[PDB]
């Protein structure tokens, strides 16, 4: 059970953990959040009552340090921070423990949402997307471009998400171009898993970090990137049966998890009738397929 | 983006462009069959592709044979269409090869841009304007060498045969267009207005009869009396 303690809420905001949220009163006596479970990834994320394009938060593993969030006055935002003195950490933690400053990981033990929207996240990979190898943690918000979106400016706040594109010489075999255009298993099992990715593992957990990063911050290119990665799957004839079976849970605990009045941003009307009713897999993502008819029968 | 109303002139500048129009590429008869059920039949087809500045035609010819063993003809129809328009562009020198090529129908976006990733410069266009280029075969010289034809074979023609010598590019854009929107709505009625006169011939590397500056304003406006009849006749106006 892990904590991330804070100096102080100098400033009214929204404190968001994992699909969990609280209002925070301006110089409300609040001092963090205890009883984190370890062994998965968390993320800490802001929105102040001031204005709402701050949209901010933190990726973490609390079993790689001693993290904890000060409100910065100059930058004007809750910056996460890492404490390399053990002695000094476990002492705070534990005074505002007994003091009770600090809201509980509220988390219901039948529940393994979370658990289902990580299971192949893992903060390293985090890192090689979210560049910055001097901090543990990792840093997002509304704004930060993909890799992919500056070729369609700054490279230090990029999103470095694997560039896939449906048009480009990676994705067509020269002479295959009909065969491989209108089935990508090519692009998926040969360039993408045992090419780049290596196993279907890392693609599950970058489809997964990019779903969250759109779901959490309205971050335009991590929705672009996780549409993508569906849409590859849904377009190859040649799929691991064990990777049809794993994505089908993935997206039914990402379209249950979805806000129903976000539906109309974070959902490609296009992408979706494919993968369910034109595409090789209309066959294939049962759950799926229940949950959307069930929750967002409009968007077909 | 797309070529319209507003952005018509470009057709007409100094930037190399190709038109291609893929109507006539996959053609078939329908039949009833020994049992009373329906059968196709191929038959020979052509890609359309066009400078419409130049007026240089280069008529790809499509054999039957392309379609021998193959599923979903219509939809292959459309990516053979894409590889012979990259083949043609391959063939030719830089300083040739088109900056654009407009596509008649929205589904030949995605074939030629895919065959065309080796052209990252080519805009690959489409139009807004309804072009009648599915009329080409309704030209006699264009149609017998299409039927003619025995295996896969390329035919160059110049489409505003000498005008170009009289008249600019835009001229001799709108008398094709006008000579195929004719052909296309009564084709019978079209081709007796065009070959009624004799003694005015088809020279050899033509395709149109070699009608005087006088004469073209007679058959243009005789062609636009067609186009008008058979519309007030198929809407009752
Ligand atoms: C590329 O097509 C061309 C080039 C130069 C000239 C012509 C032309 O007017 N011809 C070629 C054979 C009959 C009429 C076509």
């Amino acid at each position: 059970m892990n904590t991330v303690p804070f100096t102080s809420a100098p400033i009214e905001v929204t404190i968001g953990i994992d699909q969990y949220s609280f209002n925070v009163k301006e110089n409300q006596p609040f001092h963090g959040i205890k009883d984190i479970p370890i062994g998965h990834v968390h993320v800490i994320h802001f929105q102040h009552a001031d204005n709402s394009s701050m949209r901010y938060g933190y990726w973490f593993d609390c079993r790689m340090g001693n993290f904890y969030i000060q409100y910065d006055p100059k930058d004007g935002l809750y910056k996460m921070m890492e404490e390399r003195d053990g002695a000094k950490f476990e002492n705070i933690v534990h005074n505002f423990k007994e003091r009770q400053m600090m809201v509980s990981y509220p988390k219901i033990d039948e529940d393994d949402t979370w658990y289902n929207l990580t299971e192949f996240v893992q903060m390293d990979k985090i890192r090689k997307i979210v560049r910055k190898d001097e901090n543990q943690f990792s840093y997002v918000d509304s704004s930060m471009t993909t890799v992919q979106e500056n070729e369609l400016s700054d490279p230090a706040h990029s999103l470095n998400y694997t560039v896939i594109n449906f048009k480009s010489r990676e994705a067509i075999r020269p002479g295959h171009e009909m065969e491989d255009f209108l089935d990508k298993s090519y692009y998926l099992n040969t360039v993408m898993l045992q090419g780049i990715f290596k196993n279907s593992s890392n693609y599950f957990g970058e489809l997964q970090f990019a779903f969250l990063n759109a779901m959490f911050f309205g971050n335009y290119g991590s929705s672009l990137q996780w549409h993508a990665m569906i849409e590859l799957i849904c377009s190859s004839a040649t799929v691991p049966k064990h990777m049809l079976d794993k994505l089908d849970e993935i997206l039914y605990y990402q379209i249950k998890t979805l806000p129903e009045q976000y539906s109309d941003i974070l959902l490609n009307e296009r992408v979706w009738n494919i993968c369910l009713y034109s595409s090789f897999q209309k066959n294939s993502l049962h759950n799926t397929e229940k949950i959307m008819e069930n929750k967002y029968p409009e968007l077909l | 983006g797309a070529m319209n109303s507003s952005n018509y002139a470009e057709l007409f500048n100094n930037d190399i462009k190709l038109f291609v129009d893929d109507t006539n590429v996959y053609r078939v008869t329908v039949h009833k069959t020994f049992e009373g059920n329906v059968a196709t039949k191929a038959i020979n087809g052509c890609i359309f592709t066009l400078n419409p500045k130049t007026g240089h035609l280069f008529l790809k010819i499509i054999h039957t044979s392309v379609w021998a063993g193959q599923k979903r003809l219509s939809q292959l129809a459309k990516w053979k269409t894409a590889e012979e328009v990259s083949a043609l562009v391959r063939s030719l020198p830089k300083e040739e090869q088109p900056k654009q090529i407009i596509v008649t129908r929205k589904a030949m976006l995605d074939p030629l841009e895919v065959h065309m990733l080796d052209f990252p410069n080519i805009a690959i266009r489409p139009t807004e304007l309804r072009l009648p280029f599915s009329a080409a075969m309704s030209i006699d010289k264009l149609s017998d060498v299409v039927m003619k034809a025995t295996e896969p074979q390329m035919v160059l023609f110049n489409i505003y045969d000498d005008w170009l010598d009289r008249i600019s590019s835009y001229t001799a854009f709108s008398r094709l267009t006008l000579l195929l929107r004719a052909l296309k709505t009564n084709e019978e009625s079209a081709k007796m207005i065009l070959l009624s006169d004799p003694t005015i011939t088809i020279k050899s590397y033509h395709l149109w009869p070699s009608f005087t500056d006088e004469q073209w304003i007679t058959i243009e406006s005789q062609m636009r009396d067609l186009i008008l009849t058979e519309y007030g006749r198929k809407y009752n106006v």
